[PDB]
């Protein structure tokens, strides 16, 4: 018989965000932070790895 | 797949406008309040100087 084996592996704690909120131009990755006054401000981040 | 290749994200051409073989970009302007010629003339100054 066949059997599918799905695994889940924990990884070293890093800053986590919904993947949809991560822009990428291939040379820089950024997100759009929401200030205290609602002001939308962008910032660069260094990605580690994504999944799920 | 990463055992027979790399995969890298890039930024490049979205669509090549080819007017008479020469690549070109169009700038769409929507002014309705003023009169046409007065706007374009003012656009001709702003662009010329800056």
């Amino acid at each position: 018989m066949n059997a599918w084996l799905q695994l889940n592996t924990a990884s070293e704690p890093m800053l986590l965000i919904p993947s949809q909120a991560l822009i990428d131009t291939g040379s820089e990755q950024r997100v759009i932070t929401v200030d205290a006054d609602g002001r939308f401000v962008p910032k660069r981040v260094a990605v580690f790895q994504a999944s799920q | 797949l990463a055992d027979v290749a790399d995969i890298k994200v890039s930024t490049g051409p979205s669509m090549l406008k080819t007017e008479n073989a020469r690549p070109t970009s169009w700038i769409y302007i929507d002014a309705r309040d003023r009169d046409m010629v007065s706007v374009v003339h003012d656009l001709q100054k702003a662009i010329a100087e800056k």
